[PDB]
């Protein structure tokens, strides 16, 4: 508010303001580059959309527009988020009322501007070089504007990718290590030196083939293991060995491929790395999931749509997650239900109210 | 007034037509990714 | 954050007729002369007054290119496009006022300048200050009021003076008999941005007062100058060419002259 | 469809395309080679037979020709399915309806023609030299061709044992 104002002179009102410069590198390199960084964002992001919602409105969150259905669309948003710690929403409104067309705007190419009073008054979607200035001074405001929690930042998020951007580079080389290890390493299975009278000499190209016929033929392959090889005077055979074999680079990839399925909060029993065992038995990794990194992000989303599109209505409306029929916390339900139903000492229209019962 | 008026153009910039027919139809085609083809033919045949 | 020399913004764009164009150019079409419409006889032929001859001018709608090699405190993608973009805004405002034809847009100032009550079509008119150096040294500010005077009162309804800072400097440096200073008196008032009731637009792309130079013009340039443009901005962000260096391509087509020869009035600074 | 008929023209109607080199290979070295690779293919093609069927039909089923039981069938249909992702079923029809024969040919020795529309047309049983042109410009159309999916090729199907050579 009135210390916003001066916030805004000191960046400088009206002009464009960008903030993150790699956010473009990290998609390439931490979400289309390693499976763990690629995972969990997909793991959150359709556990998102498969949350329901509770309220004409939902109407059009079910159909947005076309070729981007409702599930669809917050795998758009959420996807974002998690890339980006912006999410955007375009509205489109032939009608004044509930506007009937919703777009999840790319972060890559959108920049806010400050303004006068701090708060935003402009967004720019720029791509090439070519603009749009989305405006916010008016009432309906067209873009809900989603923040991930920055605390030096005034204007975007953090983008749990970028408090990973280490991890994601030890995981993308020493993945890409092992293979360029595996396509440039020449180990031979052994070497025949041969020396000679004096302490070099070559061997004639008519000795050369002789050379090569007798080791093609009886010596190397799965058929030849092991043949005595009678090494004459001048000839020795000196086997070398591949003396780091497996593991390189293996537990350090592997911390980083926990470090960064920690940022973004998914437990590292639902996306599949290795592991010591610290949940159980799915009952509580997947419970703790819809707990600590999904529906705390899905009440955040919704509770900035129930506020966006509210301004589009006279009446605000409310708009959260369910936290029910969602079967990852049957854990919760079951514990609930049987601790009310098998207190006896209350009556039976008494516990219908608490469970959430319509009461009879 | 000759500034005034300007001409309507075509709406598709035309070229002069030619031939399709190209041996491509009658001959056998292969779909290949490679950098080099080798048919294997049979030059003569056994002696019986 | 990194920090530039903050430059002059005022780039003629504002006051000047901006239109949107898509093709190669953008013919204006302007007649050159009236009707010549007679009181007719009662017995007379009475055929064939007359007819405008009309006259398209062309505005080339040239390009303007400026390619930096790029060769983590504060991202160089933003900061070089906050300046770019500034000097699109500043070079093409040296074409707007002092451009020649050849590849750039043709400022209003090199338009074959015709002394007025002697105005024809093909020029723009201006009034004479007096002696060479400076204003009139008798009366100042009469060569002022008469460039405001001398233009015509369908094109003042809403005009504005255009001058670079030092020549308001030399505007305000006027005095009375007594050096009660004839526009802002105090020195406690600043610039009054209403100069005799029309605005002020200071565009450092015009001459300073010297010999002959035209340092004070005055406009409707709403209907006087037309630049004609294309709004984006091309941005290659190219990651070819120079490994070393990034070397940035940004271009924007942009182009213009005058449409109406009778809107804008000039100050000579001689006799 | 309409893509099809596009796609035909670009390999050659008319003519037989014959697909993977070497699955008369892999199945030697694969499947008469290792016990792991014999045993696998064992483990399911004799699941397959074993499961009942619901539907007169099944009656073609149970005894569709001599020396070729209803469980040898199935065996000999998966075995050339989990071995070359092909099935074929040859089918001899004196009577119109629900003809009395069923017969696995091997997907080493047959051919696909895509024929004009990019939809198959011919299928040739080439062993040693001789064709035989199976013709499915019919509606009965004389063999069943299961595909396992393959995502290249637009005839075939993908063998696992081609994923595991």
């Amino acid at each position: 508010s009135v210390t916003g104002r001066i916030v805004a002179m000191a960046s400088g009102a009206g002009r464009p303001v960008w903030g993150p410069r790699d956010t473009v590198s990290l998609m390439r390199t931490g979400f289309a580059g390693n499976p763990v960084g690629f995972r969990s964002v997909k793991l959150i992001a359709e556990a998102t959309a498969a949350v329901p919602l509770i309220c004409p409105v939902l109407d059009l969150l079910r159909r947005p527009n076309a070729g981007q259905g409702r599930a669809e669309l917050f795998e758009a948003l959420i996807g974002q988020i998690l890339l980006s710690g912006n999410g955007y929403l375009e509205a489109v409104c032939p009608e004044p009322g509930v506007p009937r067309e919703l777009h999840v705007l790319r972060s890559d190419r959108m920049a806010v501007v400050p303004g006068a009073d701090g708060w935003p008054v402009g967004y720019d979607y720029t791509v090439g070089g070519r603009k749009h200035r989305f405006d916010m001074t008016g009432h309906p405001d067209p873009i809900c504007h989603i923040k991930s929690f920055h605390p030096t930042d005034d204007h975007y998020g953090l983008s749990p990718m970028q408090a990973a951007a280490v991890a994601l580079d030890v995981h993308n080389a020493a993945s890409a290590w092992s293979k360029a290890l595996l396509d440039n390493a020449a180990r031979p299975s052994g070497a025949i030196i041969y020396k000679g009278a004096d302490g070099q000499g070559v061997l004639a190209p008519e000795q050369y083939e002789r050379l090569i016929f007798e080791m093609e033929t009886h010596h190397q392959g799965a058929r030849n293991a092991g043949r005595p090889m009678l090494l004459e005077g001048g000839l020795d055979w000196k086997p070398m060995g591949f003396s780091p074999s497996d593991m390189e680079f293996h537990e350090t990839k592997a911390a980083a491929a926990r470090e960064i399925a920690l940022a973004f909060g998914v437990p590292p029993m639902l996306i599949g790395i290795p592991g010591d065992a610290t949940y159980a038995n799915y009952a509580e990794a997947n419970r703790a999931f819809y707990r600590l990194t999904v529906l705390p992000l899905l009440t955040r989303v919704s509770a900035a749509l129930a506020w966006w599109l509210s301004g589009y209505l006279g009446a605000q409306i409310e708009l959260k997650p369910d936290l029910d029929q969602v079967p990852a916390l049957a854990v919760e339900r079951d514990q609930l239900w049987a601790r009310i139903g098998a207190a006896g000492f209350l009556s039976n229209s008494e516990k219908r109210v608490l469970l959430g019962l319509p009461p009879t | 007034g000759g500034y005034l008026v300007d001409p309507q153009t075509s709406e598709t910039i035309r070229g002069v037509l030619r031939s399709t027919a190209s041996l491509r139809q009658i001959a056998s085609v292969v779909n290949v990714e490679a950098t080099s083809f080798d048919v294997l033919v049979d030059k003569t045949d056994m002696g019986s | 954050t990194i920090r530039g020399v903050l430059r002059s913004t005022a780039s003629l764009r504002q006051i000047a007729s901006v239109v949107n164009v898509e093709a190669t150019s953008f013919d204006v079409l302007v007649d050159k002369t009236d009707m010549g419409s007679g009181w007719a006889s009662e017995t007379a032929a009475l055929s064939e007054t007359a007819t405008p001859q009309i006259d398209r001018i062309t505005i080339p709608l040239h390009e303007l290119a400026a390619m930096p090699k790029a060769s983590s405190a504060f991202d160089i993608e933003t900061w070089l496009a906050n300046r770019i973009a500034d000097k699109f805004a500043r070079a093409e405002a040296a074409a707007f006022i002092s451009g020649d034809g050849v590849d750039k847009p043709t400022g209003f100032l090199t338009k074959t300048k015709v002394a007025n009550g002697a105005w024809a079509w093909g020029s723009l008119g201006y009034v004479a200050t007096g002696a060479a150096g400076d204003f009139a040294a008798v009366n100042a500010s009469d060569a002022v009021v008469d460039l405001v005077y001398a233009l015509g009162a369908e094109y003042r309804a809403n005009a504005s003076f255009v001058m670079n800072s030092k020549t308001a400097g030399a505007v305000r440096k006027m005095k009375d008999a007594d050096g009660r200073f004839l526009w802002a008196d105090s020195l406690a008032a600043g610039e009054p941005a209403r100069l005799m009731g029309y605005p002020v637009l200071i565009a450092e792309d015009m001459p300073d007062i010297a010999a002959n130079a035209y340092a004070i013009a005055f406009g409707d340039f709403g209907n006087g100058y037309t630049i004609a443009e294309r709004p984006d901005l091309r941005v290659l962000r190219d990651p070819f060419s120079a490994k070393p260096h990034v070397l940035f391509y940004a271009s924007k087509r942009v182009g213009g002259d005058v449409s109406d020869f009778a809107a804008i009035k000039l100050l000579k600074f001689a006799a």
